[PDB]
RNA sequence: ACCUCUGCUUCUGCU
RNA sequence: AGUAGUAACAAGAG
RNA sequence: AAUG
């Protein structure tokens, strides 16, 4: 499942999601589930922060080169924490322990987004289990069930576009029989890999002491026998 | 003022490795801009798999935004800065 | 100041058995691990590049506020400030021949304290602790 | 590193030592290696001179 | 010369990677005089590491 | 007490013994680390001295 | 070319 | 010449 | 008693 992601998202979202997976030592070619989750997360965070703008007087409008939101999720970890340290140190708001997904320059608050498939209030309280009152929240789901924060300022144009996009993604996942891939977990360990090629294997074979034909004979002779006496 | 440094040995100006002078001073300029944008780069080792131009462009964009949101720039010099960053 | 406000005593000649012990060379403002001290220095000097916040910022908040009061309007470059802050926070512990006193205010004068066949009574400036006492 | 880039060997971009050593032991299987070297090109200058 | 002199009683061969002439003193014959010998026995090294 | 020196120490050792040592010491390690720690004696047992 | 460069700057190949 | 000591310098390059 |  990758032509789905190739046709349904722009190249920027896919490259940012692949670099986001590569930062946590993963493989995007072998896990379309987490790649799809990060692509959906970045598309929601970019559609919410698309065309909200504050002018020179500071009044918001949805239609300038100073937007209302600054996107923290998507950037590399050092750059995203640079933006979080700067925006926390400038406005005086205390720096959160974790990495938020958006920043609102009107409310001047860190707005974290979550994406779930069941009760939006359930994932809301799952976030409140670990956050506290340090961030805001914008929880959504695939069945027109959202749960915004208690000090939120989200309008209803983008709230229409986000849920329309989530439902259309769900319909296209179910149309090509792809929701079953997302229900199951694509779990494999990204262990350390080190493949010996052709020349170094030949060199290690001929670099053995006298009495051994190949290297694995010498290795098993070292591992198996008891040289006592 | 007694912590001076001695001059570079100029025997390389006659050999075949004079291009490695220019090849050094192409590097140094880039690094001397990087520590301009990231002042902690001399003390901390910078970590990251992204490019050296992406990090500098993001740092300059955030510096220009937090300059205009504090009065330390104009409404026109901010447009010049964001137009240059739109080129980059 | 610990040299200037000090007093010297008698010098005695006689045998001295020095034991090679791992001691602290210079006294510190506050002894921290090097990564925790690096987080402290990044919060003091380059706060917008400190990255992910640790729990060391809440423990060391008064040290950070004091060290940001003291280095307020200086024109010394921040690499020298970072070198001096790392000098006064990160420990240097080495193996030295020690006979008698091993506190850091005596290890900084160990060259003039005693030798293999002589000893010099010395009391530094400042104020001695309670655990060492 | 700058010569390994010309051969589709990019264990230096990932930042670890293990992908770089992987590309080191995979360059031994490369049939050709391209790198940057320096030659010299001569040039005539006319003047009032001898020889 | 001194390296190949102290190990010339071992297995000589020609490498099928580079083409060079390689000499193998390891598990070669035991020495018979107080010349410096490089003929290390593998079982003695493994018994030393196991102890 | 023997006050001792070792003559011809660099010429009389072997990378083929150090390969067996890095195969004996890393017995209970994963296979990728055993392939990593067994490359330096391989490149040292096939080294080529440039003369000068 | 009674001109210029250099004083630790490495010589596989252009030779 | 000489310094020196298993091989150089007693100027090199353009 | 330490602080790798
Ligand atoms: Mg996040
Ligand atoms: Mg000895």
């Amino acid at each position: 499942m990758d032509t789905f992601i190739t046709r349904n998202f722009q190249t920027t979202i896919i490259q940012k999601a692949k670099n986001t997976m590569a930062e946590f030592s993963e493989d995007p070619e072998l896990q379309p589930a987490m790649l799809f989750n990060i692509c959906v997360h970045l598309e929601v965070c970019y559609v919410i922060s698309d065309m909200n703008f504050l002018d020179e007087e500071g009044k918001a409008y949805t239609a300038n080169l100073r937007p209302q939101y600054e996107v923290i999720e998507g950037m590399p970890r050092t750059i995203a924490w640079m933006v979080q340290r700067s925006l926390a140190q400038e406005h005086g708001i205390e720096t959160p322990k974790y990495l938020a997904d958006l920043f609102d320059y009107k409310t001047k608050r860190f707005i974290e987004v979550g994406i779930t498939k069941g009760l939006a209030d359930d994932y809301f309280w799952k976030k409140k289990e670990k956050l506290g009152n340090s961030m805001e929240l914008m929880i959504f789901s695939y069945n027109q069930d959202y749960s915004l924060s208690n000090e939120s300022s989200l309008d209803e144009e983008g709230k229409g576009r986000v849920l329309s996009r989530l439902t259309e993604l769900q319909a296209e996942l179910s149309l090509k029989n792809l929701w079953q891939v997302l229900i199951g977990e694509e779990d494999v360990e990204k262990g350390i890999d080190f493949k010996l090629g052709q020349t170094i294997s030949r060199l290690r074979d001929i670099s053995v002491p006298a009495g051994f034909s190949n290297f694995e004979g010498m290795r098993s002779y070292i591992d198996n026998i008891d040289p006592k006496g | 003022t007694h912590s001076w440094r001695t001059k570079r040995n100029r025997s390389i100006l006659n050999t075949d490795q004079r291009n490695m002078i220019l090849e050094e001073q192409c590097y140094a300029k880039c690094c001397n801009l990087f520590e301009a944008c990231f002042n902690s780069a001399s003390y901390r080792k910078p970590v990251g798999q992204h490019s050296m131009l992406e990090a500098m462009a993001h740092r300059l964009r955030m510096d220009a935004r937090l300059d205009y949101e504090s009065g330390r720039m104009s409404k026109d010099d901010f447009e010049k800065a964001m137009a240059h960053l739109g080129e980059i | 100041m610990r040299l200037d406000n000090a007093t010297w005593g008698r010098i005695t000649f006689g045998p001295v058995e020095r034991v090679r012990k791992r001691v602290l060379l210079n006294p510190l403002t506050k002894e921290m691990p090097p990564d925790e001290a690096s987080n402290v220095i990044m919060e003091i000097l380059f706060p917008k590049e400190a990255g992910i916040p640790r729990e060391s910022t809440w423990i060391h908040r008064e040290l950070i506020k004091e060290k940001r009061e003291k280095l307020k309007g200086t024109m010394i470059t921040p690499i020298v400030l970072a070198y001096m802050l790392e000098r006064e926070l990160v420990a240097r512990r080495r193996f030295l021949p020690v006979a008698g006193a091993t506190s850091a205010e005596f290890i900084e004068m160990l060259h003039c304290l005693q030798g293999e066949n002589w000893r010099q009574i010395y009391h530094p400036g400042g104020n001695k602790l309670t655990e060492s006492r | 590193i700058t010569s390994f880039r010309l051969n589709d060997l990019n264990g230096a971009d990932k930042g670890g030592l293990i992908p770089f050593c992987q590309d080191i032991i995979d360059s031994l299987d490369r049939p050709e290696m391209t790198f940057f070297s320096v030659k010299n090109i001569k040039k005539k200058l006319p003047a009032k001179n001898r020889k | 010369i001194r390296t190949h002199e102290y190990s010339n009683k071992g297995k000589q061969y020609i490498s099928d990677v580079t083409g060079c002439t390689m000499v193998d003193p390891t598990n070669g014959p035991l020495p018979e005089d107080n010349e410096p010998s490089a003929y290390a026995q593998l079982d003695c090294v493994l018994e030393a590491l196991d102890r | 007490t023997v006050t001792g020196d070792n003559t011809k120490w660099n010429e009389c050792l072997n990378p083929r013994i150090f390969l067996a040592m890095t195969e004996r010491i890393t017995r209970d390690s994963p296979i990728w680390f055993r392939d990593f720690c067994s490359i330096a004696p391989v490149l040292f047992s096939n080294k080529i001295a440039r003369l000068g």
